[PDB]
């Protein structure tokens, strides 16, 4: 995944300020609230009946932690997103049957959460850098679909 | 599209935006140009340098139009009637760009309204911007009498093959766009599969029903609307892929009938069907 | 651009029978009729008001021929679409200001036209091969956008 040195530094600098568990819980919950069709994967999580129930669901938060931790790990391999996520890609296709459009929706919801979390520090050039990275991650997760 | 609670959240969120609408509008456009550089192709006549008076003025016009839209949320198509005309006949912006601007407007709102940007208000805002985008692109090309004539003529010729063509459309889609196979993990998708045949026929029959009720499509497909929104929960992007593969199937079977005019009418018809089937998703 | 031997044989085989002239004018014309906002780039072409006008427009036929002739050349360099189309990519961004989403639309119209022309010979696997190719070409044409 090709970024400029500036762009990479801006991505990593902000990510050092992220509470991953919190932000992962936030991002997955907002995905399920804003685009409720994504709930189809998570019927075993329990109550998703209202936004507060989703946002407060322990299973949702736990998945959100799992997902963003792997994202986090990925940020250390920006030069090789495809390789880093190859096995995760095969699993989401062959076993989990997840439409890769969902990865793009989550990327956009994550960008919103970062903006909400960091306010003015989330500048237009910092957002641009994050948009390249979430597209890069979505593409890498979709790469082994067949 | 918007429930009354949705309308409540947007008015509450936008009021708080208030006198900052102009600067927020300019920020949203600046974020878009930077994050989605292909959108710059519609502004080669602008100085897009940061803080440019052209960008600031454009942002303020766009924010005002949104304020007008918020003020008349219950009658948006009439309130934005002029702006609809302008984008459809003069500016002619590809519809995909509206989603990109909407996303940057959401990012902007998020960065400036920490207290207000709750999950529910986020959802409402995303819906509202999608509805605005729909109104602004609504006159680009709903079905005129000539279209309805072309569809019935074309589908009539399909006739008793409607089933077999439906199976072919699905097969073409699974091969050409393999991501659509994720919604069918419980099928044999091999060529000739009787599961695919039966599904294709049901889908074809449903389309025959839509053609027959072309003037009353929301009611005739209402049950199927419910099914896709609340059980199957198919991402809306996939409907455009099936529509394309239906077009290819018809083209391959109707050499005489698939004229440019009939092609255009079929594409409009399948987009309307797709709109109806995703109408209850949120 | 990677295809399987089966895919490449299918694409090259069918293209040998394409009269690029006739297919090119058909493809561009249907683009302008089905997605009329694309007419914004061709204001100097004259009469575009009705399908009959568009389809019989000499400027449209001529331009279609040019566009698919370049497409044809790309088919001879499948292994390096980005390298083949770089100059035209820069031209479409910097001089013509064409939204690359238009390349995607033309791609799909061209597949419809091939199905219309060749009928049953344009089978599902053959279409799949062409869908990969038109996506590859559109991405190649969008590559130098900035
Ligand atoms: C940033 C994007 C994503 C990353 C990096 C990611 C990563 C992961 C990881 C690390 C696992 C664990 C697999 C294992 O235990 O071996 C997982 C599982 C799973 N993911 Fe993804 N994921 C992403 C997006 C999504 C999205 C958007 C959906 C669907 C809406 C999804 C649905 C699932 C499901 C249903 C499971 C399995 C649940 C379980 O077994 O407990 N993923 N994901
Ligand atoms: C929420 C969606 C949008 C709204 C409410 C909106 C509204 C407007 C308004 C109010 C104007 C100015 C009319 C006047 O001169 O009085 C305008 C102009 C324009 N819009 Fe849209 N717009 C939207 C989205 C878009 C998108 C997505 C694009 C392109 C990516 C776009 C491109 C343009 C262009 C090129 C102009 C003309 C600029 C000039 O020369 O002054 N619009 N828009
Ligand atoms: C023109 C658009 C569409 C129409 C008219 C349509 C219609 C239908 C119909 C009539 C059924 C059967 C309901 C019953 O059993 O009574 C069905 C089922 C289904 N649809 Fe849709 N559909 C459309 C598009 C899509 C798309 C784009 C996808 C996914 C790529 C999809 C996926 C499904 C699934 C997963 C089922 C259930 C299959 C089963 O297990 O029996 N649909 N649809
Ligand atoms: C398969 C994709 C395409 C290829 C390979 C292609 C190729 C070309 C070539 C070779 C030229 C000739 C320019 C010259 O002689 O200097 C050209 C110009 C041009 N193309 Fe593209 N093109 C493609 C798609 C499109 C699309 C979809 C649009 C817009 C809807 C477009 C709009 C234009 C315009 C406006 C010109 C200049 C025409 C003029 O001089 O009046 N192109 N294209």
């Amino acid at each position: 995944m090709h970024l400029t040195p500036e762009e990479k530094s801006a991505v990593t600098a902000l990510w050092g300020k992220v509470n991953v568990d919190e932000v992962g819980g936030e991002a997955l919950g907002r995905l399920l609230v804003v685009y409720p069709w994504t709930q189809r994967f998570f019927e075993s999580f329990g109550d998703l009946s209202t936004p507060d129930a989703v946002m407060g669901n322990p299973k949702v938060k736990a998945h959100g932690k799992k997902v963003l931790g792997a994202f986090s790990d990925g940020l250390a391999h920006l030069d090789n997103l495809k390789g880093t996520f190859a096995t995760l890609s095969e699993l989401h296709c062959d076993k989990l049957h997840v439409d890769p459009e969902n990865f793009r929706l989550l990327g956009n919801v994550l960008v919103c959460v970062l903006a909400h979390h960091f306010g003015k520090e989330f500048t237009p050039p910092v957002q641009a850098a994050y948009q390249k990275v979430v597209a890069g991650v979505a593409n890498a997760l979709a790469h082994k679909y067949h | 599209m918007l429930s009354p609670a949705d309308k409540t959240n947007v008015k509450a969120a936008w009021g708080k935006v208030g006198a900052h609408a102009g600067e927020y509008g300019a920020e949203a456009w600046e974020r878009m140009f930077l994050s989605f550089p292909t959108t710059k192709t519609y502004f080669p006549h602008f100085d897009l340098s940061h803080g440019s008076a052209q960008v600031k003025g454009h942002g303020k016009k766009v924010a005002d139009a949104l304020t007008n839209a918020v003020a008349h949320v219950d009658d948006m198509p009439n309130a934005l009637s002029a702006l609809s005309d302008l984008h459809a006949h003069k500016l002619r912006v590809d519809p995909v760009n509206f989603k990109l601007l909407s996303h940057c407007l959401l990012v902007t709102l998020a960065a400036h309204l920490p207290a207000e940007f709750t999950p529910a208000v986020h959802a409402s805002l995303d819906k509202f911007l999608a509805s605005v985008s729909t109104v602004l692109t609504s006159k680009y090309r709903v079905l005129s009498p000539a279209d309805k004539t072309n569809v019935k003529a074309a589908w009539g010729k399909v006739g008793a093959h409607a089933g077999e063509y439906g199976a072919e459309a699905w097969e073409r889609m699974f091969l050409s766009f393999p991501t659509t196979k994720t919604y069918f993990p419980h099928f044999d998708l091999s060529h000739g599969s009787a599961q695919v045949k039966g599904h294709g026929k049901k889908v074809a029959d449903a389309l025959t029903n839509a053609v027959a009720h072309v003037d009353d499509m929301p009611n005739a497909l209402s049950a199927l609307s419910d099914l896709h929104a609340h059980k199957l929960r198919v991402d809306p992007v996939n409907f455009k892929l099936l529509s394309h593969c239906l077009l290819v199937t018809l083209a391959a079977h109707l050499p005489a009938e698939f004229t440019p005019a009939v092609h255009a009418s079929l594409d409009k018809f399948l987009a309307s069907v797709s709109t109806v089937l995703t109408s209850k998703y949120r």
